[PDB]
């Protein structure tokens, strides 16, 4: 980290991931379409 | 009320339970009380509805409120709430979260009732009442406006419970020709007719029945009888003989081109005079069906139809379906050749989308009432210097542009600031960048109204502050850099002129000073140009303008108003003392401002934003200029003079009174003059340094700056704990700019012996209140006093100095948390 000494680290902030033993794993918004269930409460879209 | 929130699904009763309320407050023989009532229900009611359902109570308002009786003040406050309310659902282009946004025909209604009001406030006599209910109403709705809406039926005539006369279409006769054409449209129509039963699967019969799907009188034009040969053609004699009594010239210049057989029009377009006078067609149309309307509300007695309203407040699919007679008619018009003249303004604007903007029409009103200004104004001084008369033939229109226009300019100026000062490049506002004309009509009102005030201020009275300050707001939201570069030669002469004049009055202010002309001058000075002379100097210093706008004559201009006020500051007298402060802070603005370093002059033939270098030397031989920069007035010291001169104070330690003229007048303009120039001259960022690049034409680095901050501190010091030193907090004001560049040193060397000695001093006093509060009785209340006044002067100096070191933390907060520093500690510990 490049500025969590300047701020931050005396405010009592911890990093995210400080004591985290393996890199944090994320999730991205894939652009594929799927085929999904309409949902139950779609503003616009009923299936009955 | 609350819960009528967010009702879209019963809009239509929504609707007509706001008409019918509006009507319950418009009925007679009703009491204050129950008026009051009514009054206060439909503005609860107005306030929780949503803005897109109000469109229709707005369509019989704005028919309403423009004549301005008594029953309009009660619109007037509604529609000022409603505006003020929902502005951002008009003025937004994204619209108003969760509410939609505005439509062309609420936009063009909202115009339309700005205008009406405008007019008619205008053209009434002067009523308490009433302007102190409309001018909120109309600064309301010039702020929902947008600046740059374009009105799309705009008509150049603009003519017009309600009247509903047609015209005297009867009474005109209908040329033969014309005739011909009635016929031919009159079989036109029966086919298009025939056609639109065929859609509706209807064919020939012997009667008019639903289940039978059939016509009795469908039979061909040639047999179609001769009683509905002339019902057809009626309608078709009564728009012809409308046109004719409207004097418009038809003339068959071009040679004309069972189962139903319509020819088809659509392919026929109208251009904009031929939609125009479809458009007029249709406004006939509905002014017969109104009349007959009338007619039958005459008969029963009572009510009022709900589409009573004019034709252009009718919203756009009210008036296509009449506009589509009237369109077919000229349609086939010209399809037969038939062409109308009429001759129209309308061509003669033509589509002039930037002269259609609001803003545009808005500023040439202000104009023109600017020249009413001139006018009313020259008579109210003659008549005041001699020969006084209480007629005041001008008396409607001093209480209309004092109580209206100047509330009026100042609210829309204030809220379209960015709109004017947005450029195509980069653009401040939201949305939308003003017009060249409209930022040279702004500078233009900006110039007039100055010139109007100028020497006037008495005349204006109780006035002078609105004025003043509508001064202020336009001076902020005038765009001079574009002005000046493409701008017309008129408003480009008129802002010179308002700078030399400027000059000249600073400079009769001036030697006054140093000994009712004087006194006028001083007054006018000190209450309106060096406010508006520093707003205007601050604008163009904030916007960078200076390199653009302070060029030549403007440069000149300058130069006298700068040297005339430091020529000012050595005298000493009561008057000097007490105008120092706004003369201080209207040269630091002005030094902000200038593009030439008037400090250094011998580097100057780099400076390319210089008189001497634009102009040749044979110009400024025309103009009273010295032939060297050096003595375009020779009074200022040089930079590192003056950098010297402030250093040898600062460790004499002489206290205010030795120095007025310095610390007041001379130190700000250094703080103004230093970040400025340091950005231009040496040791500042490189971005064209790969290209060539001429020598700086200053010479000021980080130690000038460093140096200044040091003395100006080491004068703070030496007047550390004085009585009264109301300079202090404008010192540490015009010091803050120059704070960011102290150099690491500045800590040990100025600020902890600094705040050491307010430390001690605050132990020391804190002492004293404690030895205090140990006595007790009139021991007590003697001597509590006097801590208080200690302590009142050690937080002066604190509040002095405080906000200095508060920006030097910031700049070096970085560097000693990264390496730790027993400066930043022992700081800390005090």
């Amino acid at each position: 980290l490049r500025f969590f000494a300047i701020c931050g680290l005396q405010e009592g902030f911890e990093p995210f991931a400080i004591n985290m033993q393996r890199p944090v794993t994320t999730w991205f918004s894939k652009s594929l379409p799927q085929f999904e269930p309409v949902p139950l409460e779609h503003p616009h879209y009923e299936v009955a | 009320a609350p819960l009528f929130a967010g009702t879209e699904h019963r809009a239509i009763m929504v609707d007509s339970m706001l008409h019918t309320v509006y009507r319950l407050s418009r009925g007679r023989s009703l009491t204050k009380a129950q008026r009051d009532v009514i009054e206060d229900c439909l503005m609860a009611l107005c306030r929780y509805i949503r803005p897109s359902m109000l469109q229709h109570l707005l369509r019989r308002l704005v028919f309403d409120v423009p004549i301005l009786n008594e029953f309009a003040k009660m619109p007037l406050k509604l529609l000022t709430n409603h505006y003020e309310r929902c502005w951002k659902y008009y003025c937004l282009p994204t619209g108003w979260a969760n509410f939609g946004v505005t439509s062309e025909e609420e936009l063009h209604l909202t115009r339309k009732l700005f205008w009406g009001i405008f007019d008619s406030l205008a053209h009434k006599k002067y009523d308490q009442e009433l302007y102190r209910i409309a001018m909120p109403c109309l600064c309301a709705i010039a702020g929902a406006l947008p600046p740059d809406y374009v009105d799309a039926s705009y008509s150049s005539k603009t003519e017009k419970n309600f009247d509903p006369r047609p015209v005297e279409t009867l009474n005109v006769i209908i040329p033969e020709k014309l005739d011909s054409f009635i016929n031919k449209f009159a079989e036109y129509t029966h086919e298009k007719w025939a056609f639109d039963k065929i859609q509706n699967n209807w064919s020939y019969g012997e009667n008019i029945d639903e289940e039978l799907k059939t016509h009795p009188m469908l039979r061909p034009y040639k047999t179609f009888s001769e009683k509905d040969k002339e019902i057809y053609r009626w309608p078709i004699k009564e728009s012809l003989k409308a046109m004719i009594a409207w004097e418009w010239t038809v003339e068959k210049a071009r040679e004309g081109e069972y189962n139903p057989q319509p020819p088809d029009l659509s392919v026929v377009t109208l251009s904009r005079e031929l939609q125009a006078m479809a458009e007029q067609l249709a406004e006939n149309y509905h002014n017969t069906w109104g009349r007959k309307k009338k007619q039958e509300l005459e008969a029963k007695g009572g009510g009022s139809h709900p589409l009573l309203v004019p034709y252009d407040t009718l919203t756009a699919k009210e008036k296509a379906r009449d506009r589509e007679k009237a369109q077919e008619l000229l349609k086939f018009l010209q399809m037969n050749g038939y062409a109308v003249t009429r001759g129209l303004k309308d061509m003669e604007l033509d589509t002039s989308s930037i002269e259609k903007r609001f803003a545009f029409g808005f500023l040439q009103q202000l104009l023109r009432w600017m020249d009413i200004s001139q006018e009313f104004i020259a008579h109210l001084e003659a008549v005041v210097s001699s020969g006084r008369v209480e007629k005041s033939p001008h008396e409607q229109e001093i209480k209309f542009f004092a109580k209206i226009l100047l509330p009026l300019i100042n609210q829309y100026f204030t809220n379209h600031c960015l709109y004017f000062l947005s450029t195509p490049a980069k653009v401040l506002g939201s949305g939308g960048h003003a017009s060249n004309k409209e930022k040279e009509m702004i500078t233009s009102l900006f110039c007039k109204l100055a010139a109007l005030v100028r020497h006037r201020v008495s005349l204006f009275g109780t006035d002078a502050p609105a004025v003043v300050n509508c001064l202020h707001i336009l001076a902020r939201s005038l765009d001079a850099r574009t002005v000046m570069k493409s701008g017309p030669e008129i408003v480009k002469a008129g802002l010179r002129s308002f700078f030399e004049s400027a000059s000249e009055d600073i400079e009769k202010m001036v030697e006054n000073l140093r000994l009712k002309g004087v006194g006028q001058n001083l007054t006018y000075t000190t209450v309106a140009l060096l406010p508006v002379l520093t707003t205007l100097f601050q604008h163009i210093a904030q916007h960078q303008f200076g390199d653009d706008v302070i060029l030549d004559d403007v440069q000149v201009s300058c130069y006298r108003t700068l040297c005339s006020i430091y020529s000012l500051g050595t005298t000493r007298n009561p008057y000097v003392e007490k105008l120092r402060p706004a003369l201080g802070e209207c040269l630091a603005r002005l030094a902000a401002a200038m593009p030439v370093a008037f400090l250094e002059p011998e580097l100057n033939e780099y400076n390319a934003c210089s008189v001497y270098t634009t102009k040749s030397p044979r110009e400024r031989a025309i103009l009273g200029l010295p032939n060297s920069v050096e003595e375009m007035c020779p009074d200022i010291p040089v930079l590192e003079r003056l950098m010297a001169e402030i250093g040898g104070l600062a460790e004499s330690g002489a206290r205010y009174t030795e120095m007025p003229h310095v610390i007041e007048i001379t130190l700000p303009m250094l703080c103004s003059y230093l970040p400025r120039w340091w950005e231009r001259g040496p040791e500042a960022p490189p971005p064209a340094l790969p290209a060539g690049a001429p020598p700086p034409c200053t010479a000021v680095t980080s130690d000038h700056l460093n140096s200044l901050l040091g003395n100006i501190l080491r004068i703070i010091v030496n007047n550390l704990g004085i009585d009264e030193a109301s300079w202090m907090k404008r010192l540490a004001v015009f010091a803050q700019p120059i704070v960011s560049r102290a150099r690491p040193e500045l800590l040990r060397s100025h600020f902890i012996p600094t705040i050491g000695r307010l430390r001690k001093r605050a132990g020391k006093v804190v002492a004293e209140e404690e030895q205090l509060r140990l006595e007790a009785k009139a021991e007590a209340e003697e001597g509590e006093l006097l801590v208080r006044d200690e302590f009142s002067v050690l937080c002066r100096d604190l509040y002095a100095l405080y906000p200095l070191l508060i920006r030097y933390v910031d700049n070096n907060r970085a560097h000693w948390l990264t390496e730790p520093n027993p400066n930043a500690e022992e700081l800390f510990r005090m």
